[PDB]
């Protein structure tokens, strides 16, 4: 079946910029291509239809273009509310949605503020030991965290979670948790989480000992 | 005007089967096609299929034949989709949208969508979360501020409401998306205040898990 592909996986722009999102079909779809917007809340909206027709009630900031197999969405000037994920849709032969492309706002570079936390006494009594490490308010979104126990790197038992770009300061934040058994945690003394980010060649080191 | 209301969050065990609805209103239910689209966590939109309430015609995305079954009830202006042989790959958000019947022109699209019905396929049973305070250690300070934390572990299903100091401390807060850990959800949250305010002024974590009517308050102690 016809496959839609939006090379644009994640796009970063500035307010007032003119942004263009691409979409490509496996074959000529004869302009039967619509564009949708999905806000962070999950709401889905119709922007353009029949390649270039602007839907009623949609800001004239949006427009579509293209023909054959290549199509694209353009925004005259970017505003805060346009920060969302955009999908294209072909309807020449059944229905197919593009892979999707998300927009994010540019801001000044920021090194992550790192903090590390030892297992609570409450969890320890339960036979469990979780070590937490926060990497807050950084930029860009690309970041790498590494855990070390008594100087030895450890991959297993590490779970991470990432927040979406902040709607106020446009930064990103990450949380990394190292879960071990109470016994394992009590075998070693020092626990370290290191953060690797664009803002510096040397990693940000946070550690503690028992 | 044109309204599309979908059923609420559904929880199901693997192998089982479920049936969710989409209630349309504000237009001739039998004049449009009712389509269903799927979207997994952090994934894109995937077309499932559609049905014409008028005569009952249906078109499916080959991939879903044998997994999804579309139906409708003109008398109740409601669309139904049934998913069978549920698996983990079936956990996602499902949307319903409409598409016009051909009558010339070029106005063919998915102009209206439902809010989406979340489906979670799991074998886990209702489980109240454990709440652990995260007290800071030398180095957890930056600028003139200190960072505190709260760890919510081993609960099911989502969601949990986490606030700081009953809701009065909302700025400088970072509550992260829950992740799986042995079929049970684990979640984290940090709060950053002026180093002078702590611990002279207590900081407390508040967790609420509706599913188990659980409420836990964990005061962070040095």
């Amino acid at each position: 079946d016809i496959v839609m592909t939006q090379s644009s996986s994640s796009l970063s722009a500035s307010l007032g910029d003119r942004v263009t999102i691409s979409c490509r079909a496996s074959q000529d779809i004869s302009n039967y291509l619509n564009w949708y917007q999905q806000k962070p809340d999950g709401t889905v909206e119709l922007l353009i239809y029949y390649t270039s027709r602007l839907q009623s009630g949609v800001p004239s900031r949006f427009s579509g273009s293209g023909s054959g197999s290549d199509y694209s969405l353009t925004i005259s000037n970017l505003v805060p509310e346009d920060i969302a994920t955009y999908y294209c849709q072909q309807y020449s032969k059944l229905f197919t949605f593009g892979s999707g492309t998300k927009l994010e706002i540019k801001r000044a570079d920021a090194a992550p503020t790192v903090s590390i936390f030892p297992p609570s006494s409450e969890q320890l009594t339960s036979g469990g030991a979780s070590v937490v490490c926060f990497l807050n308010n950084f930029y860009p979104k690309d970041i790498n965290v590494k855990w070390k126990i008594d100087g030895s790197e450890r991959q297993n038992g590490v779970l991470n979670s990432w927040t979406d770009q902040d709607s106020k300061d446009s930064t990103y934040s990450m949380s990394s948790t190292l879960t071990l058994t109470k016994d394992e945690y009590e075998r070693h003394n020092s626990y370290t989480c290191e953060a690797t980010h664009k803002t510096s060649t040397s990693p940000i080191v946070k550690s503690f000992n028992r | 005007a044109v309204q599309l209301s979908q059923s609420g969050t559904v929880l199901a065990r693997p192998g089982a089967s479920v049936k969710m609805s989409c209630k349309a209103s504000g237009y001739t239910f039998t004049s449009y096609w009712m389509h269903w689209v799927k979207q997994r966590p952090g994934q894109g939109l995937e077309w499932i299929g559609a049905i014409y309430p008028g005569n009952s015609d249906t078109s499916y995305n080959q991939k879903f034949k044998g997994k999804a079954k579309l139906t409708a009830v003109t008398s109740a202006s409601t669309a139904y989709m049934e998913l069978s042989s549920l698996t983990n790959e079936d956990s996602a958000v499902y949307y319903c949208t409409r598409w016009p019947h051909y009558y010339g022109g070029s106005r063919y699209y998915f102009d209206y969508w439902g809010q989406g019905t979340t489906l979670t396929v799991s074998s886990a049973k209702t489980t109240a979360p454990s709440v652990y305070p995260l007290a800071p250690v030398c180095g957890d300070t930056t600028g003139s501020s200190v960072t505190l934390g709260c760890l919510v572990k081993g609960y099911f299903p989502e969601p949990v409401t986490l606030t700081w100091n009953s809701g009065s401390l909302s700025s400088g807060v970072h509550t992260f998306p829950a992740v799986l850990q042995s079929d049970l959800y684990t979640l984290s949250s940090s709060v950053t205040v002026t180093s002078s305010t702590w611990p002279s002024q207590s900081i407390t974590c508040n967790v609420a898990h509706p599913a188990s009517s659980t409420k836990v308050d964990k005061k962070i102690e040095p």
